[PDB]
């Protein structure tokens, strides 16, 4: 509506892929584990505040109407606090592999190198990953509708919890009350970003990514209100460099984490890189970027 | 619109400047000299001052790294390779790499660099993008955010209306300045962790005012804004 | 405490079998299993009748200080109220289990031929089993705090007493009974000569009778008076109605085994689901000696 | 005490009853011919009338085969084997056991029968006891079970202080008189289910106001208006 042609072939391509690769009921979500029915102590001190502000409820409905609840324990001494990682792992896991389809679906995407096409997703995996939960939270009850789960979060007496960046970051985006077609847009931004590490085609990483910003701030120039609408495109610029922030520091506390208890999937191994070609580097990634045998 | 003038942000920026011996030494040198720089930028900003003293602060001590780095990459326009300083010091790429900061320094040269100079980015251009990165609502401890909010689209606004007046040929010209904000916070970032590991060390001889800014009263900075 | 020495030997008796043989914490109820994460149909509609009263969700703790909640489903979905079931059998057995030690314990009980154990056993388990689990029942928040475990009523109000069992519970609760008052009850209903197979007719009358003396003497000694005068009189109505609940009960579980079988092979025994005496309850007549570890 | 006269109710039992072929048929028709009877007799309690007739009528339909029951069991206490009847019938164990009620009989034989007899169960406590199952407050439906429990106590205590002055060599007597309530309560229901088997087979009579207390009024409701 009101773009060029090229412009609502981007859109018309990014909203088919997304449809393709993101399935909103999490239906084919299956099989995951569940939680069970010197330096050291001060690293330790660190990841129980790494934690202790990112604790949720487990909501698990069942086929005929059956929901178990499951709540997390209060804080102790030991391992009582890393019960959901597991899960946690799964989860990001399926999450990870929908980013990574979704990325293959994208023409532009598929015509660049396969080493590029590492390094793009390595950069933007848990940013596009964070975007989707997005567009399934539920900002008035605090929870992530995930189909037949529900991630609610846990009170302490609000206000408080929102000196977490991620979950700041969730209320923010969620406020801005954003379209299908704008979510899309912004994760093709952060998809498609030339100051990603090891990135070759810099050139026409740039030209795209461009290219979809500008495609974006048209979308809102047109299919929204005139002066109600105009500083959106600010906000989401905003939403898009704290992103950055919000991937840096949960790379070093999922480090911190992972360090004193492994609990990462082989997957989330690749994605930050834990212990060169970049091919041997993510023989997964590399692997689930290469079709078919299905 | 005219309530915060472009212009002013112009000025704003032409009041300050006109313009391996350990190059880490060089480097936070040239950060602790242009941080004082920095205070004085910020308060010809536009109502800036006329903001709570603490939130000047915090706007200060959450964007100090990211308007530096601002500032030196548009300055290194006018050199063909390298990164020109504060201090008239040239640095490159060479001493980048044996100083263990060749990754940042090229992703610096390639993200603001390469891309300022072929956007032809002029310095009101570059004051409001960094007058933007300064009014950012989401610190923390803000007293009210909402104003500084305001600032910041007050500021986007002025730049719109700047490149629409300045820069009909290019229809895409202020998506593309915006664009800059998240690479510039991902390198903002990555310095961040470079200046901790350098100080974490010892092994440089860090100023006061940096270490100030890294260390988290203070002093030096609460005092350059009483003025 | 006036009472003779014989009667507080019997109350002391009680109180030690109690204490040695119900686990209030329940902390080895163990390896029970959870819900899963024409003429026909006009039974189907009985059955359904039956459950959709008895809705109460399972909350299950802990030592971490996790809890698992579950929410039992909407009707129908058919079948899927039966859910419970499998839990609630391996529980019902576990305290049934609990009740047979009760009886081993107590020396007159011990005294008997162990076809009377067996027929008493079998009259008076479901019973004990009531009287065992109002105890640690919640009139407040119509929860049973089984330690770890509790089991909440879910809501519909005034529609829950209209099920005997449920208004059996609250009324029981509310005549905030002693423990020796409970043990006393338990001892009455267990020492029943009206059981079908009683061969010691006239022991069990006595014992039976005792006990009930020693219980009125218990109130008329041990609470202020005239404040609970009447005290003896609502606990032998409940003693009384109880004996409704117990056939109601038996019925019902019979009804919903025909068509959904799920009852442990104990409680198919005591039950009778599924001739001689201790052929028919292989099971407790085992449980009725000592002892192979 | 003076509110629930003992006396009113052992006269309130004695101005009701002073004095091939097939069982179940008379078991039945003795039953229905004792329905009457026993509403006479219901009335004969002090404060039973003034009662809502609504709860009056879920009280004897509550009751009304317990006190029909512990009637003939105290009744066939004169008899040696089997049980006596209101029709002058004396039923015997082999019938009863022809009849299928074996089991059942045998039941109300040594649970009631024997134990009114070593017991030695006079004419009032029975009257009482009979009252007690009468005001039965835990009885869904009633409009103010308060009077109900109430009523039920004042008989509880007029029977006591009945057993502890008439009876002083047994002090455990009034708690074995009580006693009979559970073992009364799961005969009663054990006749039912016979009761309700019988009315599905047809081969016995209807008998009608047996019939309307095998149910879920109005012959009861009438008989209640005078
Ligand atoms: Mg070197
Ligand atoms: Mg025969």
């Amino acid at each position: 509506q009101g773009l060029t042609e090229e412009q609502r072939m981007m859109i018309r391509e990014l909203m088919d892929a997304q449809m393709k690769t993101f399935d909103t009921t999490f239906s084919h979500f299956k099989n995951f584990r569940l939680p069970g029915v010197r330096e050291e102590a001060a690293k330790w001190s660190q990841v129980r505040k790494d934690l202790c502000s990112l604790k949720v409820s487990l909501q698990l409905r069942g086929e005929d109407g059956s929901v178990w609840n499951y709540k997390p324990p209060a804080d102790s001494g030991g391992k009582e606090i890393f019960s959901l990682l597991p899960h946690m792992a799964d989860m990001s896991t399926y999450m990870f592999k929908g980013i990574i389809s979704f990325a293959k679906v994208i023409s532009y995407f598929r015509d660049l190198p396969i080493e590029d096409q590492i390094s793009l997703l390595k950069g933007a995996a848990f940013e596009l990953c964070q975007l989707r939960f997005n567009t399934v939270f539920n900002a008035e009850t605090g929870t992530w509708e995930c189909g037949r789960l529900s991630y609610c979060l846990e009170d302490t007496a609000f206000q408080q919890l929102l000196l977490e960046p991620m979950l700041k970051f969730h209320y923010m985006l969620k406020k801005l009350q954003l379209h299908e077609e704008e979510y899309v847009l912004m994760q093709a931004i952060s998809l498609f970003s030339p100051d990603r590490p090891g990135v070759l085609q810099h050139r026409v990483v740039d030209q795209l990514q461009e290219q979809f910003a500008i495609t974006l701030k048209s979308y809102i120039e047109c299919n929204r209100p005139q002066p109600a609408h105009r500083f959106l495109f600010l906000k989401i610029m905003a939403m898009l460099t704290e992103l950055r922030s919000i991937n840096a520091q949960h790379t070093q506390r999922l480090l911190r984490i992972q360090d004193i208890h492994p609990f990462a999937t082989p997957l989330m191994q690749e994605l930050f890189g834990i212990t060169s070609s970049l091919t041997e580097r993510h023989k997964i990634l590399h692997r689930l970027l290469q079709e078919g045998s299905p | 619109n005219e309530d915060m003038p472009v212009e002013r942000i112009l000025e704003a920026e032409l009041a300050v400047e006109p313009k391996p011996n350990d190059p880490v030494t060089n480097i936070c040198q040239a950060a602790d000299k242009q941080l004082f720089t920095l205070v004085e930028w910020a308060k010809r900003i536009p109502h800036f001052s006329e903001l709570p003293l603490d939130d000047q602060v915090i706007l200060l001590r959450a964007g100090w790294n990211e308007l530096l780095i601002a500032s030196f990459s548009h300055r290194s326009i006018a050199v063909k390779d390298g990164i020109l300083l504060a201090t008239g010091l040239h640095v490159h790429r060479n001493s980048a790499h044996s100083a263990g900061v060749g990754a940042i320094f090229d992703r610096v040269l390639t993200e603001l660099v390469s891309k300022m100079r072929d956007m032809q980015m002029d310095k009101t251009e570059l004051g409001c993008l960094r007058a933007i990165v300064l009014f950012n609502p989401d610190s923390k401890g803000l007293s009210n955010p909402a104003e500084v909010e305001a600032l910041r689209e007050k500021v986007y606004a002025s730049l719109e209306a700047y490149c629409k007046h300045k820069y009909p040929e290019q229809p895409g010209r202020f998506a593309k300045l915006l664009l800059r904000l998240p690479a510039l916070r991902s390198i903002g970032l990555k310095c961040l962790e470079h200046l901790f590991f350098f100080k974490l060390i010892g092994d440089t001889p860090i100023d006061t005012f940096l270490m100030e800014m890294l260390e988290a009263r203070h002093k030096i900075l609460h005092r350059l804004l009483q003025e």
